[PDB]
């Protein structure tokens, strides 16, 4: 598999060699970048593996602890995209809170993250309402407590906030959490951005250097 | 702890009563007491403390240079000259990254006409002198944010403190925003406060010029915070409260961890087989067959200018157009990731 | 006379000082420096209250921004879970009023307020980027309120400052000038609204009348006078 | 520099004003902070809505221009953290061109930065500091700088300036300057001439401004 575009054909569904006098079934999988499509030829039917992609051809294999040998074939880019990598159930991102009332903390999404780290960045514009915005419910802040929780002391304006994605919610927001301990505000500024630089000290605590002043916020564990 | 000074001046309790092994309470255990503790509840403060006066500026820093003390005999002269203050302000520096429970590394002094900067490393053993002055009840010892100072002088050098002055208590009684030290030298001295020389060790010498000259600012910032403090708070009617607060932090005496009262406080510190093999043979038989069967450019118009690679040029002094290299975007983009990287992990809060 | 001040002007005040500041000044995040950006008369409270002196300035003003402890005047426009929306001033962003904060509460407890209502009410709390609250009672009332619907009445808009001297001022001579014609009730709102009712409307629209000439003139001695006037024509049918 | 303002004329508006230079009339109005339109939301500062009407027909491209250079102005001179996700109007109808509109929209664009300001300090926003604004021409025969020129002078005009400078300290300090519009031909010397000459007339307005600003805000204030 030295190149692969968008249309080419990769490998059938199934496959199979013989070793050690025993005859090994291989079992492709669809994975990111592929697409199973049936095609016609010679009159009978046909599904085989087909690339989505421009990019190299990877695969991968796995047993774990919790004859056919299961393969994932996938297609990544060859030479950054927001594309390809679009925010999913489970999915850990950046955003940045855009409005705050007593219901519900309003972010932004700004990029994604990935498995050991690495960050993909949404090319969208901010000024134009182009990025995918997303919803973090006050019960959905931190894991302890989730009844009483007060959204100005978890949140502020401008704050960027680590969050997981909890579902893809309607097209117009997301569904996002930041009950655990490497979530919430990760990068954030005195009087929203008025004042200096402020480090997450404390895990509900932020400190600033020449302000003098601390302002609590549901910070990631340091 | 055993206290290290067999010398008492100062003394309305002789040293005796002071060297006196206390016996094991339900609250805390046996341990020395504090040997000035006497005194710095007894003696009169200096009734000179007790008036609203005008304050004396600080003097120019460029009048004088800082007095480097790394002799027994800088040191002896030191000590005949603060022998004829009415007032001094100390500070010290303290290093715990290479020594467990750490050393006391210098020691700023300042009079109101020169700035005093001892090696407590060289010193370490001939310090106690200094409690001719530092246990003078006459003399105002001034410190800023001291109360771990205090501990520290006890515990290398033998030295306490009676006639003690905090300007942090001071701050805080008046109520000012910011109790921090730096403030004062930022509105006060119109001194810009610096971040670095601190966290790296102190030890290494001979000491940097920038590195002298923020004690050499610092200890004339302490004393005009001082001041600041003896004035309003006689106004305020809150002096003697912080005359309290002052005598509770050159009070308490450092103890071993061990050794520590057990309520803490601030007195102490311390399937499968369905599918053939056979008939998967098949499969890669047909996608053979399926995938055999399937097995210059030039610009007419547009295409010389769009895709055009990026250059970069930078004028010199002439005024010609330099092409910025090609290779050179590439270093410095190498060079802007290191220094981050590198960069961003050390930071120091106080 | 008075002493003026402009936005961009060196304050006064020495920073050796302890001073609380309130409307019109402003304190940099970034350079930490004091400074006013309000246009009007600078005040200085006097030394010795409890060590801390508070500096403000009085400047000319009609658009309300919501502040903690403020009685104020709301109409109800909205319905939402746990809370009724409620506008202080037109065009202004909504404040929340929630179920929970009536004279005689209960969770399962219900008030009976209809969109369109007048409330008398306190804002407790007011956070900048936040919307706003307001509680009919409050903890600071510690059992007393004075709080809730305001039937029939009229209504009356007057800028801030002639509302704060309404409230506050007690040489202000308005409520005086029409107690010695007429006897009515009044709620005074520091978002700018007024509430009169007496037992006739032509009291009423008398008091209306007057209030707003009074706030127009903005000469003290004239409302005794002014006032006389305005009782007379509505008796000219 | 004998131009005269009122403050206060319009009823409702949270605050307005009248500036006269000249032939050149314009009243302003500002309403704010009020809550803004979702696309107008700033989550940490407040949104301007700047508009400019011109004396003759419609607003064209033209005024967008001049709503573009004093949004230059006005930004920074406004407290904007004060009021985030808030809105604040600032409306410009310019009564009486004063000048060849087809030629020049100098004089109009200065009356403009004065009135906003005038409509801003009336409002009750929360302002940095002062501003004063003069439209500044150069004539080629004269070789001299005319500040506050006629229409007449424009039309034998060389190049045409429009400076606002941003005050403190009483009126005293150039804390910055907020927007300079040189149009036309000049030279370096006379860049700094103009900008020398200019700065000493812009004091002189922002004085007789702020004359005139507790002139009529005074009387509403309590002793």
């Amino acid at each position: 598999p030295e190149i692969a575009y968008p249309g080419k054909l990769i490998c059938p569904q199934y496959g199979t060699e013989n070793k050690d006098g025993e005859d090994i079934i291989f079992n492709y999988v669809p994975g990111p970048g592929t697409k199973l499509i049936q095609y016609e030829h010679n009159g009978r039917t046909l599904e085989a593996i087909t690339a989505t992609l421009v990019g190299t051809v990877r695969c991968e294999e796995e047993k774990k602890t919790d004859t056919v040998k299961n393969i994932l074939v996938s297609v990544l880019p060859g030479t950054n995209d927001f594309a390809n990598n679009l925010p999913k159930e489970g999915d850990i991102v950046l955003t940045r809170v855009t409005r705050l009332s007593l219901q519900r903390a309003n972010v932004e999404i700004l990029a994604v993250e990935d498995k050991p780290a690495t960050f993909s960045v949404s090319q969208a514009s901010s000024d134009l309402g182009e990025t995918f915005r997303g919803i973090i419910r006050s019960q959905d802040v931190r894991s302890t407590d989730r009844d009483r929780v007060k959204v100005i002391e978890c949140f502020k304006p401008g704050d960027i906030v680590r969050a997981q994605v909890l579902s893809l919610g309607d097209g117009t927001n997301y569904y996002l959490t930041t009950a655990r301990n490497d979530l919430g505000v990760v990068f954030a500024r005195a009087a929203n951005g008025a004042g200096g630089l402020m480090y997450a000290t404390d895990w509900q605590m932020m400190t600033s250097p020449v302000t003098g002043a601390t302002e609590k916020r549901k910070c990631a564990k340091p | 702890f055993i206290p290290l000074l067999k010398e008492k001046p100062n003394a309305l309790k002789p040293l005796s009563e002071s060297l006196r092994l206390v016996d094991d309470d339900e609250n805390n255990p046996s341990h020395y007491p504090h040997p000035y503790e006497y005194e710095i509840d007894h003696q009169e403060y200096s009734p000179e403390i007790l008036q609203i006066r005008e304050e004396i500026p600080s003097k120019s820093w460029d009048d004088s240079v800082p007095i480097w003390v790394d002799t027994s005999t800088e040191l002896e002269s030191m000590l005949e000259d603060l022998k004829n203050t009415k007032e001094i302000a100390v500070d010290l520096e303290h290093h715990d990254y290479r020594s467990y429970y750490g050393i006391v590394c210098l020691m700023q002094i300042s009079t109101r006409e020169r700035d005093y900067l001892v090696d407590t490393l060289k010193l370490r053993e001939n310090l106690h002198i200094l409690n001719e002055v530092f246990t003078n009840p006459s003399i105002v010892k001034v410190f800023h944010g001291a109360f771990m100072n205090i501990i520290w002088l006890q515990r290398d050098l033998g030295l306490y403190v009676v006639g003690l002055f905090d300007t942090y208590h001071a701050s805080k009684a008046i109520g000012l925003p910011r109790h921090s030290l730096a403030y004062l030298l930022e509105n006060f001295a119109n001194f810009k406060t610096s971040k670095k020389y601190q966290l790296a060790d102190w030890r290494i010498r001979p000491l940097s010029k920038p590195m002298t000259a923020y004690a050499r600012a610092d200890t004339h910032f302490l004393l005009n915070i001082y001041d600041q403090l003896r004035n309003k708070l006689i106004e305020s009617n809150k002096l003697a409260g912080v005359l309290y607060e002052s005598r509770n932090v050159a009070k308490r005496r450092f103890e071993y961890s061990k050794y520590r009262p057990l309520t803490p406080s601030s007195e102490v510190y311390s399937l499968l087989e369905t599918i053939s093999v056979p008939q998967i043979r098949d499969v890669m038989e047909r996608f053979s067959v399926l995938c055999n069967s399937n097995i210059t450019n030039s610009s007419i118009l547009l295409g010389k200018i769009l895709p055009r690679e990026e250059h970069d040029i930078a004028y010199s002094k002439d005024g010609l157009p330099n092409k910025v290299k090609t290779e050179d975007i590439r270093i410095r983009a190498q060079n802007f990731k290191s220094a981050l990287a590198n960069l961003e992990d050390i930071i120091f809060e106080i | 006379m008075s002493t003026f001040i402009f936005p961009g002007d060196s304050f006064p005040v020495d920073p050796t000082t302890p001073v609380k500041l309130g409307p019109g000044i402003y304190c940099d995040p970034n350079t930490q420096e004091i400074r006013p950006v309000n246009t009007g008369v600078l005040h200085v409270s006097a030394k010795g209250k409890s060590g801390v002196q508070t500096a403000y300035i009085d400047y000319s003003s009609k658009r309300y921004i919501p502040s903690v402890n403020d009685f104020v005047i709301g109409v109800i426009i909205g319905t939402f879970s746990d809370s009724y929306k409620v506008s202080l001033q037109n065009f202004s962003s909504s404040v929340s009023l929630s179920y929970m904060a009536f004279p005689n509460a209960s969770k399962k407890n219900r008030p009976t307020l209809q969109v369109g209502d007048l409330v008398y009410a306190r804002v407790c709390t007011a956070e900048k980027e936040l919307e706003a609250e307001i509680e009919c009672f409050d903890s600071t009332t510690g059992r007393d309120a004075g709080f809730g619907i305001l039937e029939d009445g009229m209504i009356i808009d007057v800028n801030l400052n002639f509302a704060r001297q309404l409230l506050f001022n007690n040489d202000f001579p308005l409520l005086k000038v029409l107690a010695a014609h007429t006897k009515f009730e009044v709620a005074i709102g520091l978002n700018g609204k007024i509430w009169v009712k007496c037992e006739e409307l032509s009291n009423t629209l008398a008091c209306y009348r007057t209030i707003m000439e009074c706030c127009q003139k903005n000469d003290t001695a004239a409302f005794k006078d002014i006032a006389k006037r305005q009782f007379k024509e509505i008796l000219t049918v | 520099m004998s131009v005269q303002a009122e403050i206060g004329i319009l009823d409702h508006v949270d605050g307005s004003s009248e500036f006269v230079s000249q032939d050149t009339k314009v009243i302003c109005s500002v309403t704010g902070p009020i809550e803004p339109k979702a696309r107008q939301e700033l989550p940490t500062q407040l949104a301007l809505e700047i508009i400019v009407r011109p004396a003759k027909g419609v607003a064209t491209t033209r005024e967008k221009v001049l709503e573009d250079k004093l949004r230059a102005v006005l930004t920074p001179l406004i407290t904007r953290h004060c009021y985030p996700r808030q809105l604040c109007q600032i409306t410009c109808q310019i009564l009486e061109s004063g000048e060849d509109e087809a030629e020049f929209s100098l004089r109009e664009l200065s009356c403009c930065i004065n009135a906003a300001f005038l409509a801003l300090v009336d409002a009750g926003i929360a302002l940095n500091s002062m501003c004063a604004s003069i439209p500044i021409a150069i004539i080629k025969d004269t070789s001299d700088i005319i500040v506050d020129p006629t229409a007449e002078q424009l039309k034998i005009s060389l190049s045409v300036h429009t400076l606002a400078l941003e005050f403190v300290n009483g009126g005293k300090v150039v804390k910055n300057v907020l927007l300079l519009d040189s149009n036309g031909d000049f030279n370096e010397d006379q860049l700094f001439s103009l900008l020398e000459l200019g700065e000493q007339k812009c004091q002189e307005l922002v004085t007789n401004i702020r004359r005139i600003i507790q002139d009529n805000i005074s009387p509403r204030l309590v002793v």
